[PDB]
């Protein structure tokens, strides 16, 4: 209870939503024979649909008025209350595979800048230098921190074109 | 005069070295992509072939394999 | 108690005068 | 996308362009500018980009409303 | 009767005279560069507005700027 | 004009050379016949001016005035009829 | 004697108007008749009419 | 010294066949231009207004609604024919005024001996702020 | 096949390519992985 | 309502004397050459 929120594991309305979704399956059921093919589809489909919500309630989350998750976005108040991995978690996922990304293509730009022709080395990209900065920009945090106070992440703002105000 | 089959013997070889560089039908498409205008011009300028060549028998030519390559696409 | 008749025509008067205030106003101004 | 269309078919080049400045300015700051120099699209190209989302929302917004209500009720 | 002005920085490369297709532009004799001859703008009635010129210029940034201003039926292009 | 060949140009004559003319409009003093055209001028006569034919546009105006005042009514028209009944609305208002 | 930068050398733009204001452009030649703008820098960045190069005075134009 | 040539007003026309952007209520009452041109065989060109005339052989006379369209006439008569002509302008009082090839020679060569006015001494940069020019007519640049 | 290769490494086939692995192994991930609404260790 | 007759004659006057006058005033005006 972190917000005037249930646990979807003991909150009346996310059961109701599953038994309702369970119902309309076999509703959608009672019309094949047992063994047909659509037949064994509903049921991976109800199987899959329970898995969920029993996952769902196994997992701690948070439901509202109704029985729909919900997440929370605030460091600590998720954190003491084990709710990291709503927010937080991803976050930290997200920030880590983005800076991989685009670190790969910064040290890509910076490769191919310092070659004979850098606007052909952007249409037709050298496959083995762009696997292998792929692979360096796993470590990227560390790099982008040790290159941040070396100062060589930056550029000076008297190299840098600006309009004439 | 006199309707008949004319043709020529092995006009252009088939190999992959203009797939390696783009814009290669166009002159105005040369010496690389100075700005994204040019991607965008590249794809502009594919089919017009008026602006590939001056000749209207590789214009021609151009647009019989082309609708081979629509009846392809097609199938 | 709905206001009378003279108390209409006495205000569309007050307005008409408004209005050579404002006619007044706007010559000035184009001037 | 139909009002994705809106965008292209109202405005004009020279904002587009003075933005994109902008942000090489702030690619610049951080070594990351493209070789390749990023320009706004062309007048033409615009008005094409525009005109192609506005006829694909707009015919495909009618495919699905026929297509959903002739297949739910008939 | 836009007004139409060339600056020094004109190399003499005669291509907004060229480009100008109500006869604005002409060359007249100059020191101040290597081709010795700078633009001028004596005709700038005659003046559309159109902007070839500015198209044709290859000084960064151009030398013949054309601001819009009073418009006359010769710069509003009537036939009517 | 001077257009007896191929020459559609000419400074002593630039009347014709601009493309000045009647088109359809024909010079011809007989058209209207006796006592109705004078019957005409005097039915229009002082009216001509500028400030008395503005003058009928200022009766005009009063017509469409008086309409209002009284003629609106008389050809019926909703505005000024009466009213049946009324209705409450959603919920307990008026 | 010569006049402004050697041909060849490295310069940055001083002009705050130009398209390659505070930016990398080579020397191609440098008239010494007496031109406002002799010097002839080069860039590898093209501006938005696509011309790589461009005339500029003397107090514009610092090397390296 | 350079004397401009006097528009000889019985000049053949070229053969055409009658538009409808020709001239309008503009030529009566304002102005309509005029181009002269010597052809040196019948041959067909473009008209400004649309469709194609055929020119004479010797003098062609032809007169247009804007200075534009006379211009136009001309550059392709150079370009696809490499034929000079004049242009003149023409008031409806009588006035000829000598128009395009105005001291002999194209404007885009030089000839020693024209007015440089519209030309500033500064760059494009050295123009003065709006702020100080306040409450003028005038833009910054034609100070 | 150094051509083909260089056809193979221009932008619009490896940005294809490369928008096919990632998208096929996200798929992958939510077919083996489905309705995983928050990352619970 | 108090004076029902008034605006059965104003609202003419507004929609239609009012503003044909005006129409016609600032179109007069809008070309009058030598004010
Ligand atoms: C993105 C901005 C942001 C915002 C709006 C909040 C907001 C909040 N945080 Mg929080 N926090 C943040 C970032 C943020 N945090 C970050 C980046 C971290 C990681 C360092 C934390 C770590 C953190 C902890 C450990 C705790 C909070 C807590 C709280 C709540 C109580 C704060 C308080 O008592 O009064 C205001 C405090 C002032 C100093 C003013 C509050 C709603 C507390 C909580 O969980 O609530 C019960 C708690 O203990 N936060
Ligand atoms: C890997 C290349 C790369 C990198 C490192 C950056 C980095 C940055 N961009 Mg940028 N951008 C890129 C490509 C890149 N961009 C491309 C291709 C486009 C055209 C679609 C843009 C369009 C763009 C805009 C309009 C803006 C930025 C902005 C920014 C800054 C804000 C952070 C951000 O992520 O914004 C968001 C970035 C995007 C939305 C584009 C991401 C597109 C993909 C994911 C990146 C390209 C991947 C590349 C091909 C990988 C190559 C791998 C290599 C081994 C070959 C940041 C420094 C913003 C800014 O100026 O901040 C101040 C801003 O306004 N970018
Ligand atoms: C038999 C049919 C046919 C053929 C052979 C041509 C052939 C040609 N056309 Mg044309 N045209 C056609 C029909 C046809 N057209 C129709 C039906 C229209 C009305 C829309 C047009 C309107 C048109 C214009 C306005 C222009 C041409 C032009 C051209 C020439 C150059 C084409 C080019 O390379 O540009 C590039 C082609 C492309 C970049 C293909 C992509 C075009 C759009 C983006 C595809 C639409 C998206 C598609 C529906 C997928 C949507 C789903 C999406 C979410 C993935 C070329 C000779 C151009 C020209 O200059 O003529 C000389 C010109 O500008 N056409
Ligand atoms: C539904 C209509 C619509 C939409 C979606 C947008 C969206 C946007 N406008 Mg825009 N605008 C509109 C109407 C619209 N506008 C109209 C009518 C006007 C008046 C002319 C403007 C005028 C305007 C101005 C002046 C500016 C913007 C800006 C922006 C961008 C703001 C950044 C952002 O919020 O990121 C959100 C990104 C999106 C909403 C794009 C959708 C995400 C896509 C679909 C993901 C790609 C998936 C897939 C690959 C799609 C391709 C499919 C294909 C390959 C088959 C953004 C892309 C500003 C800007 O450029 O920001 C820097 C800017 O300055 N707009
Ligand atoms: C930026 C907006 C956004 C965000 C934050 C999410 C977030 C999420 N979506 Mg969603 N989605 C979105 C937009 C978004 N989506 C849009 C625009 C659409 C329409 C196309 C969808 C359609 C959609 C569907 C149909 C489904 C989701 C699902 C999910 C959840 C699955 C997480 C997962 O894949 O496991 C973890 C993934 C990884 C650990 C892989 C990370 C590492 C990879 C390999 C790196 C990739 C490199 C680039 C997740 C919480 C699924 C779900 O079940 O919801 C709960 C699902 O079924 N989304
Ligand atoms: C700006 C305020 C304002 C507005 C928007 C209206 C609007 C309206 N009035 Mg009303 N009126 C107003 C002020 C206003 N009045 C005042 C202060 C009085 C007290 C004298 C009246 C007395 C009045 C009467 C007696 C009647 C109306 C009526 C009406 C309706 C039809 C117009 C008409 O025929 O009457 C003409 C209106 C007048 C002769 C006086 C209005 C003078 C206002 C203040 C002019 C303001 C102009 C504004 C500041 C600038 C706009 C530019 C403009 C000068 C071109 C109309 C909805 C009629 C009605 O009830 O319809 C059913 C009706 O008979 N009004
Ligand atoms: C804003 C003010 C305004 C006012 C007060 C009116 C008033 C009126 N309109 Mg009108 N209208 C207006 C604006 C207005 N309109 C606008 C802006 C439009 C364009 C959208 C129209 C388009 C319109 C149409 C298409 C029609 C009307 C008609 C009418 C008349 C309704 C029928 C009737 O009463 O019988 C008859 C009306 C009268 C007898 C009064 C007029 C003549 C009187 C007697 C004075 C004539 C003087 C002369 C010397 C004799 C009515 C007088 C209908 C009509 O009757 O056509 C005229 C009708 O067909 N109106
Ligand atoms: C509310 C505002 C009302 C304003 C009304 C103004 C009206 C205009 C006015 O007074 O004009 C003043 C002028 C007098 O001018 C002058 O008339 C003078 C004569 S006298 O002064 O009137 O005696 C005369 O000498 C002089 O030349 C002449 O200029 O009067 C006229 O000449 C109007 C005559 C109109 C005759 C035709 C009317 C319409 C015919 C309808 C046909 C079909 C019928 C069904
Ligand atoms: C930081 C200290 C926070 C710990 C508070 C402990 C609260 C109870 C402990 C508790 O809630 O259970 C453990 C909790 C997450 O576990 P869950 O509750 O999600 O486990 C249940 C489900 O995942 C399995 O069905 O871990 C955390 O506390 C946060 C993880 C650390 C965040 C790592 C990021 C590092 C940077
Ligand atoms: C005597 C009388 C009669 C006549 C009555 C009349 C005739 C009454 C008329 C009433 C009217 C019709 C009043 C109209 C008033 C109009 C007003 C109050 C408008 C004010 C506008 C304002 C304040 C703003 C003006 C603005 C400014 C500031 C500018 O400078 C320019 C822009 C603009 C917005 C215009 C009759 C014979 C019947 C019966 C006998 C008695
Ligand atoms: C937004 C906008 C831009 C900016 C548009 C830009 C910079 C193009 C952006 C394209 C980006 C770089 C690629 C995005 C790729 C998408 C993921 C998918 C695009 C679809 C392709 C596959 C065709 C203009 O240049 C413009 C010009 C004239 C009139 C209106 C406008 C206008 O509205
Ligand atoms: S195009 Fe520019 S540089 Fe060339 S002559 Fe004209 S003003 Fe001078």
């Amino acid at each position: 209870d972190v917000a005037g929120l249930t646990p979807c594991s003991e909150s009346k309305a996310f059961a109701k939503r599953k038994k309702n979704e369970v119902k309309a399956l076999n509703k959608r059921l009672k019309n094949y024979e047992a063994d047909s093919a659509p037949a064994l589809a509903l049921k991976a489909t109800i199987a899959r649909t329970e898995a969920r919500f029993d996952k769902y309630a196994k997992q701690g989350l948070l439901c509202g008025t109704d029985g729909l998750p919900h997440l929370i976005a605030d460091p600590g108040l998720a954190l003491r209350y084990g709710h990291a991995g709503d927010v937080f978690i991803p976050t930290i996922g997200f920030i880590y595979f983005a800076g991989w990304l685009g670190y790969a293509g910064s040290k890509y730009l910076q490769a191919v800048a310092a070659t004979a022709k850098p606007i052909e080395k952007e249409i037709i990209i050298d496959v083995p230098l762009a696997w292998k900065l792929l692979w360096e920009g796993f470590g990227w945090p560390l790099r982008a921190f040790a290159e941040y106070k070396n100062g060589s992440l930056m550029e000076d703002d008297a190299k840098i074109t600006v309009s004439p105000r | 005069k006199k309707v008949k089959i004319v043709v020529d013997r092995n006009p252009v070889a088939t190999n992959f070295e203009k797939w390696a560089k783009p814009g290669h039908f166009s002159r105005t498409l040369s010496k690389g992509p100075t700005t994204t205008t040019w991607i965008w011009n590249l794809h502009a300028d594919a089919h017009d072939f008026d602006t590939q060549t001056s000749d209207l028998e590789e214009i021609s030519r151009k647009v019989f394999s082309a609708h081979f390559g629509q009846l392809g696409i097609i199938f | 108690m709905p206001i009378a008749d003279y108390q209409v025509f006495t205000a569309l008067f007050l307005a008409l005068a408004t209005g050579i205030f404002a006619v007044r106003l706007g010559v000035a101004l184009y001037k | 996308v139909w009002a994705f269309s809106l965008m292209f078919l109202f405005s004009g080049r020279g904002y587009w362009q003075e933005l994109i400045e902008s942000i090489v300015w702030a690619h610049n700051k951080l070594k990351v500018a493209p070789a390749i120099q990023p320009r706004a699209l062309s007048i033409t190209q615009g008005r094409a980009v525009g005109v192609a989302h506005y006829l694909l929302g707009g015919i495909a917004t009618t495919w699905s409303f026929f297509l959903a209500r002739i297949l739910a009720v008939g | 009767s836009h007004t139409v002005k060339i600056y020094d920085t004109c190399i003499g490369c005669t291509q907004c005279v060229r480009a100008c297709p109500t006869d604005v532009l002409e060359m007249v004799p100059w020191d101040g560069c290597k081709a010795n001859q700078i633009a001028s703008a004596p005709r700038t009635e005659d003046c559309v507005g159109c902007k070839r010129c500015e198209s044709a210029c290859p000084t960064d940034f151009l030398s013949v700027r054309v601001y819009l201003g009073s418009e006359t039926t010769r710069s509003m292009g009537l036939a009517y | 004009k001077y257009g007896e060949e191929s020459r559609y140009f000419d400074l002593k004559d630039l009347e014709n050379t601009v493309g000045s003319w009647d088109m359809y409009g024909q010079e011809d003093k007989s058209r209207y016949n006796g006592l109705q055209s004078e019957f005409f001028e005097r039915a229009a006569n002082g009216l001509s001016r500028r400030e008395y034919i503005l003058g009928l546009v200022a009766i005009g105006g009063a017509g469409i005035l008086a309409w209002g005042g009284k003629g609106a009514a008389d050809v019926r028209l909703p505005t000024v009829g009466p009213q049946q009944p009324a209705q409450v609305g959603p919920r307990g208002r008026l | 004697p010569d006049v402004g930068p050697k041909r060849g050398t490295q310069v940055r733009i001083l002009r705050p108007e130009s398209y390659w204001f505070r930016e990398t452009g080579k020397v191609v030649s440098v008239d010494q008749s007496g031109i406002r703008y002799p010097v002839v820098v080069r860039f590898e960045k093209v501006n938005y009419a696509g011309v790589s190069t461009n005339n500029y005075a003397l107090d514009e134009v610092v090397a390296a | 010294a350079f004397t401009p040539p006097t528009l000889q007003s019985d000049t053949p026309s070229p053969i055409f066949g009658g538009s409808t952007g020709g001239l309008l209520s503009q030529a009566q009452v304002e102005e309509f231009h005029v181009i002269t041109w010597e052809s040196k065989k019948e041959q067909i060109f473009e008209m400004p207004t649309g469709g194609a005339a055929i020119m004479r052989q010797g003098p062609n006379l032809l007169k247009l609604a804007r200075k534009e369209q006379c211009l136009a006439l001309l550059t392709q008569l150079r370009t696809k024919f490499k034929i000079d002509g004049y242009i003149y302008r023409v008031f409806p009082n009588g006035e000829v005024q000598y128009l395009h090839p105005k001291d002999g020679v194209y404007p885009e060569k030089v000839n020693a001996g024209r007015s440089g006015d519209n030309t500033n001494m500064r760059r494009i940069g050295q123009n003065k702020e709006p702020v100080q020019i306040k409450f003028s007519g005038k833009i910054p640049a034609e100070f | 096949m150094k051509d083909f290769t260089t056809y193979l490494s221009t932008a619009p086939v490896l940005t294809l390519l490369s928008v096919t692995v990632v998208a096929g192994l996200l798929i992958e991930i939510n077919r083996f992985f489905p309705d995983a609404l928050i990352a619970a260790f | 309502m108090s004076a029902q007759f008034l605006p059965s004659i104003l609202v003419p006057l507004v929609g239609l004397v009012f503003p044909a006058v005006a129409m016609a005033s600032m179109f007069l005006y809008i070309e009058k050459e030598e004010i």
